[PDB]
């Protein structure tokens, strides 16, 4: 069943599908409500629905997010971070901007301060960008059949990596490790850096009458 | 000065794009729009009346972990062929159809300045580029579009800048083919793919010797001086070099020194630049910015500034942040135009000393996640700070009382510092925003004289100090503050007269501070948009049942370890954390839950609570800490219960409940759940070793449990402790928006 609290989540199993509308005093006068439709094993299947307009477009919203709690393990010590993501999106008339995202973070300690954001971005629409720090992508990649422009920038203290797809990607695979290695080997994350949350959801900056949906949110940390 | 028909096709352009945003409402047929020079990216000659400027570039604005940009997401019209005579046209920044660049751009024959850049245009580069001889600056970098042949860049000689950065460059030999323009000043060949290409001596040979002064080659990956040593034919007249993002991994070449003239210099966000500047960096003379951040450079620090004593008096920007640079910072101030220096996050152990009798011009300083030690010097010397950044070092003594100096600053970070007091000398920064001085080990009384002149104040922290803080009972400070942490600092025997002033706060911590009064009348009117208000540990007294307003979007109200009296305050709609323990509430908690609350932690304990629990707990399912415990309550555990989908901790000790315990079931997710002297019967049930698997604490001790017990309890094997005496037979929870888009995540297990 859908719900529309600001703070309100819904622990799944192995997944919490929180919804954050950790920005709604944007000015921005809508409402968005979510919610959970299917469970299925390592397979989950949710939406979200919202009408955020005016006051500051500049601005995110809210980051309904698909979450997971896992073994907080070392990235040294991750074989496999498998995921894969299937969604559609439905929007009305003009000023549609928002993004889909994975958001990853990192600390020193297990429950430290968030110090390493990795965000992965499937979709960016509108206008919508990552922060970057120069306007301009530092490096290209490519992974198991997508390419990605890497972004860094700061959110105050922390460092935000931050892949595009150059294809805006409905229907996501791929094994995070991968992406959580590159940026180790080659614009330096520590191996040392403790894994500490996965969501996957959708920033929204301006928008009327929009709803995704999930057929299926499979991840995981082995 | 308009004329007609560029008009007309500017309008039939514009009939193509979809500004959406505004930037083209400006422009219109309408008798109020007639002339088309005064519109908004048009500029047109003052004599002949053709449109020469045309310019509809974009920025982006960035907020959080998000950047915005109002693209015009159109179609480019060859209608602009008939402006004729534009030396300029901007279309950077914005997104059309992600398609090839148009070929009628070509057909203009009078451009110099055609900057495509960070849109999307792609395909290749149509052959027809040729035609434009007469272009003096081309940006095209930043798009999707690939470069094989290089053939028509020959026949632009007028040339004098030109950027092919984030391309699918895959030119073996750009070196002939880039030196044939007599006047390129500036190349940007960055995210181009450049390693793979690498100039050959003898393509270096066969080659025009262009005086080339500004190179930018970043995202290349060349990871040693082999693959960028091209660069150095240029010596005779280089500027700047941006070689930042290559996965460097080597010393620097000594050849950068040797350049007479380079002026800028961005290595930044290597693999490993070992050491640091070589000794040819003495030779430099003339520099202007170095950036060395992300490198990891083992350098001592005084060291590498003999290495820049070339250029005392022209460095404006250094910025060696994030690297392992040891040594101890002096005389700074030797560099008479450094601006901004950034030493953050290094393993620098020593002074911050100045004494050479010279002033700086520093209005930027960041010196923070060190290890420096000794007192600060006299910051009288460096009067142009705009923020100085000096937290979670180990320096001592007072702060300087010439700090009071410093007029222009804004910012004040000496936090986790082991400082010893504040000057009144800094009543007069009146500039200060932010002010953060906590974790040290200030002692004193600080007066209103201290704080005397500082209208622009809007953050003080003085968090766990032992200091004082006492206004005269009849001072209006000249400063609203929205955050306001002044723990472990007594305000006043008296709650503090001055906050009655303060109305635009969001953020109140004064707790541990020494107060005794009762809650005083005027504190009820507090800010509508509070989200953190912890009263607690002091000796604050009053019924908070109606001295506190509800449902104003609280996020965390800790008002436990006082003497407040009452029934329990209704619990406002939005927090999630309400602590309520340690005082002396009493009656029902039948408020608690009738109205429908996402507290994920509340704390009711070691208060004189009575009656029967309310039946409501699924009005609150959110709940994943619940401390019920020490207060006298006689009932049934409420069926309720059953509803908490997530329950980290059940305290129940030390009450009157009876009856059988109710179905937990489906709280299959519990770690500690304890009835300690409950009074409370039936059999130990089979689902706390059957549906709670999860399960760390199970304390059942002097209640009346009747029947045998389940040996299924053995199969937890993640239970830690067990007590059943006298019957007759690593944790945390999150509050979400705490740190806007981060939640925060707070300890709850104790003494075990
Ligand atoms: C084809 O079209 C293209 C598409 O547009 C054209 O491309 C554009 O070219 C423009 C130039 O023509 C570029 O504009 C210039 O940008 C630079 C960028 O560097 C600054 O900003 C970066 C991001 O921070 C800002 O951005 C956002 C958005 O505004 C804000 O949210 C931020 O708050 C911040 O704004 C700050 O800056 C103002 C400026 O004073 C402050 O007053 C504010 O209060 C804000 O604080 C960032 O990259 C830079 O910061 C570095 O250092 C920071 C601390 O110093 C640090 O936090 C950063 O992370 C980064 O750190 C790195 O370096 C440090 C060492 O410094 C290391 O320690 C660290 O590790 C990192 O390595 C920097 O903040 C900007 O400087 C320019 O500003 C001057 O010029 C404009 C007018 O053009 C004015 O508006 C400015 O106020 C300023 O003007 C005067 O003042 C200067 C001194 O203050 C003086 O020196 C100037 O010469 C001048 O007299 C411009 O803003 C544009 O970026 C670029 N865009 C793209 C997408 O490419 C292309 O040119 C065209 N082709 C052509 C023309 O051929
Ligand atoms: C409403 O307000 C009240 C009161 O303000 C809040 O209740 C308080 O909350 C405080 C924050 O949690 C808490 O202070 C923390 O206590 C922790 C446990 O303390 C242990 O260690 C101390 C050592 O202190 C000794 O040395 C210092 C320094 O000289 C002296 O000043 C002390 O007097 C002692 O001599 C022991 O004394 C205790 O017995 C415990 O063993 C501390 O861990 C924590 O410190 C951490 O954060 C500090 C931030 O600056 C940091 O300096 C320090 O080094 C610690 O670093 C932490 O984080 C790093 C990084 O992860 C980690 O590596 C470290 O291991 C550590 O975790 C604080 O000192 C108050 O004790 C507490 N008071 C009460 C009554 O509960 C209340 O929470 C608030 N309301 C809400 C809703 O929050
Ligand atoms: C800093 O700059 C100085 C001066 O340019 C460098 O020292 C000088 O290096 C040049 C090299 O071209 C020497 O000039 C020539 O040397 C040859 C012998 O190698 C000689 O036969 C020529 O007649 C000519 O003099 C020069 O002697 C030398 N020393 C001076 C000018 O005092 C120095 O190398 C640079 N520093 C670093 C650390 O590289
Ligand atoms: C604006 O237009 C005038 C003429 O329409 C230009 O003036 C010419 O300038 C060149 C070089 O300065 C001279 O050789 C010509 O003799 C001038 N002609 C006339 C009729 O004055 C002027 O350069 C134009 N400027 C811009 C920016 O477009
Ligand atoms: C690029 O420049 C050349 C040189 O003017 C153009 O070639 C001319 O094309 C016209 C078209 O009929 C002929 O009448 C001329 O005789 C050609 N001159 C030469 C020297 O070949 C070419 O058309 C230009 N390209 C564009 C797109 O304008
Ligand atoms: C009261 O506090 C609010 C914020 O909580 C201030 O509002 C913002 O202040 C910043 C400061 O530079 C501005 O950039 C914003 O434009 C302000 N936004 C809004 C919506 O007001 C506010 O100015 C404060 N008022 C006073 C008188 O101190
Ligand atoms: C749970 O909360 C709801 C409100 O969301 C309570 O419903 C209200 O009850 C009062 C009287 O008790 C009615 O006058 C209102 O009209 C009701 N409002 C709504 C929105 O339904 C409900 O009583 C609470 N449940 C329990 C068991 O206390
Ligand atoms: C080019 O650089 C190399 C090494 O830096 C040098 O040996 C060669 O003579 C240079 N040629 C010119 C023309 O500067
Ligand atoms: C603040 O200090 C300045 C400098 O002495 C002075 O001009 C001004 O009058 C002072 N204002 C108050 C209220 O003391
Ligand atoms: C309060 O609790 C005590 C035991 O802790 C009990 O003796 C007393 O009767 C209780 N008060 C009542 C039932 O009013």
């Amino acid at each position: 069943g859908d719900y529309c609290g600001q703070w309100d989540w819904a622990k799944s199993t192995n997944y919490i599908v929180y919804n954050n509308l950790w920005n709604k005093n944007a000015a921005a006068s809508g409402s968005q409500c979510t919610g959970v439709d299917k469970i299925s094993g390592s397979t989950i299947a949710w939406h979200t629905s919202y009408t955020w307009t005016g006051g500051a477009a500049t601005e995110v919203k809210s980051y309904s997010n698909a979450a997971l709690v896992f073994s907080k393990k070392q990235i040294k010590n991750i074989k496999s971070i498998p995921t894969k993501m299937k969604y559609s999106y439905s929007h009305s008339s003009g000023t549609f901007v928002a993004d889909v995202s994975y958001d990853l973070f990192t600390s020193s300690t297990a429950s430290g301060s968030n110090e390493y954001e990795i965000m992965i971005w499937l979709a960016a629409y509108g206008g919508a960008g990552p922060i970057s720090s120069t306007g301009k992508a530092i490096a290209t990649v490519t992974i198991g059949s997508n390419s990605f422009k890497l972004y860094k920038g700061p959110n105050g203290s922390t460092t935000v990596f931050s892949f595009v797809a150059t294809k805006t990607i409905t229907n996501f695979s791929a094994d995070l490790q991968k992406f959580l290695s590159y940026l180790t080997k080659n614009q330096g994350l520590p191996s040392s850096q403790y894994l500490i949350t996965l969501e996957a959801g959708t920033e929204p900056f301006v928008g009327t009458n929009a709803k995704m949906t999930v057929s299926s949110f499979s991840a995981a940390v082995n | 000065l308009c004329i007609e028909k560029e008009r007309d096709a500017l309008l039939e352009f514009k009939r193509g794009l979809s500004d959406n945003f505004g930037q083209l409402s400006t422009w219109g047929d309408e008798e109020d729009k007639k002339e088309c020079c005064k519109w908004k990216g048009i500029e047109c000659n003052k004599t002949t009346g053709h449109v020469i400027v045309l310019d509809l570039h974009n920025a982006f604005t960035c907020s959080a972990s998000a950047c915005f940009a109002p693209r015009l997401t159109g179609k480019l019209s060859p209608s602009l062929l008939e402006l004729e005579y534009l030396n300029f046209l901007d279309l950077s920044v914005n997104e059309f159809e992600r398609s090839e660049i148009p070929r009628f751009i070509c057909s203009f024959k009078r451009l110099e300045y055609l900057n495509l850049s960070s849109s999307f245009f792609s395909g290749l580069i149509p052959t027809q580029f040729k035609n434009l001889t007469s272009l003096r600056i081309l940006d095209l970098g930043y798009n999707n579009l690939i470069v094989k042949d290089l053939t028509w860049l020959s026949h632009l000689s007028s040339l004098e800048l030109l950027s092919l950065g984030g391309s699918d460059f895959q030119v073996k030999n750009w070196f002939q083919e880039i030196t044939k323009l007599p006047l390129l000043k500036e190349l940007d060949l960055s995210l181009c793919g450049l390693s793979k290409l690498v100039p050959s001596p003898a393509e270096i040979a066969n080659s025009s010797l262009i005086s080339l002064s500004v190179l930018h080659l970043c995202c290349n990956e060349f990871s040693s001086s082999a693959k960028y040593s091209w660069l150095f034919n240029f010596s005779t007249s280089l500027t700047s070099i941006d070689l930042s993002n290559n996965q460097l991994d080597g010393q620097i070449d000594d050849r950068f020194g040797n350049l007479m003239y380079l002026e800028h210099l961005n290595l930044a966000n290597e693999l490993n630049l070992k050491g640091g500047i070589p000794s040819s960096f003495g030779n430099l003379t003339r520099l202007r910015y170095l950036d060395m951040s992300n490198t990891r450079t083992y350098q001592w620090l005084p060291e590498l500034f003999v290495r820049l004593s070339g250029s005392r008096k022209t460095l404006e920007v250094l910025g060696l942040n994030d690297n392992s640079m040891f040594g101890s910072l002096v005389d700074v101030t030797r560099f008479s135009a450094l601006k901004r220096l950034y030493l953050q996050k290094n393993v620098l152990n020593g002074f911050f000393m100045e004494r050479f009798g010279q002033v700086s011009s520093l209005e930027y300083l960041d010196l923070s996640d060190n290890q420096m030690r000794g007192p600060l010097p006299d910051l009288a010397l460096f009067p142009s700070l705009r923020e100085l950044h000096l937290g979670s070092n180990h320096f001592n003594g007072r702060i300087p009382q010439g700090i009071g100096k410093l007029s222009q600053l804004k910012i004040l970070d000496v936090s986790s510092n082991r400082l010893e007091g504040l000057p009144e000398s800094m009543g007069q920064l009146s500039n200060l925003e932010s002010f953060d001085a906590s974790y040290n080990v200030l002692k004193g009384t600080i007066t209103e004289s201290h704080l005397s002149n500082l209208s622009s104040l809007v953050d003080l922290d003085l968090s766990f100090n032992s200091l004082a803080l006492k206004t005269s009972i009849d001072w209006l400070p000249p400063f609203q503050l929205q955050v306001i942490n002044l723990p472990s600092c007594n305000l006043g025997p008296s709650f503090p007269k001055w906050l009655q002033s303060q109305n635009n706060y969001t953020v109140l911590d004064i707790s541990l501070a020494n107060i005794s009064d009762a809650l005083p009348s005027w504190f009820s009117g507090l800010p509508p948009d509070i989200k953190i208000l912890n009263l607690s540990n002091n000796q604050i007294s009053g019924r908070v049942s109606d001295l506190i307003e509800n449902a104003y979007d609280y996020m965390v109200i800790d008002l436990s370890s006082n003497n407040f009296s009452g029934p329990l305050p209704l619990v406002p709609t939005n927090v999630q954390i309400f602590y309520l323990h340690k005082n002396q509430f009493f009656g029902s908690i039948s408020s608690i839950c009738k109205s429908t609350t996402g507290a994920t932690s509340l704390d009711l304990s070691h208060n004189q609570f009575s009656g029967e629990l309310p039946d409501c707990w699924m009005n609150a399912t959110n709940l994943a800490v619940l401390n019920l415990a020490y207060n006298n309550f006689s009932g049934k555990l409420p069926q309720s219960l059953g509803s908490l989908t997530n329950l980290e901790a059940l305290y129940m000790r030390q009450n009157s409940f009876s009856g059988m315990l109710p179905s937990l079931s489906q709280c299959q997710s519990l770690q500690i759940l304890d009835l300690g002297g409950n009074k409370l019967t039936g059999r130990i049930p089979a689902w706390i070793g059957t549906d709670l698997l999860n399960l760390r604490i199970l304390s059942l001790r002097f209640n009346k449990f009747y029947g045998s017990i389940s040996p299924i309890i053995c199969q937890l094997q993640f239970l830690q402790i067990l007590d059943l005496s006298a019957n007759g037979l690593p944790m945390e929870f999150l509050v979400q928006g705490f740190y806007g888009k981060y939640p925060r995540h707070y300890s709850y297990l104790g003494n075990l």
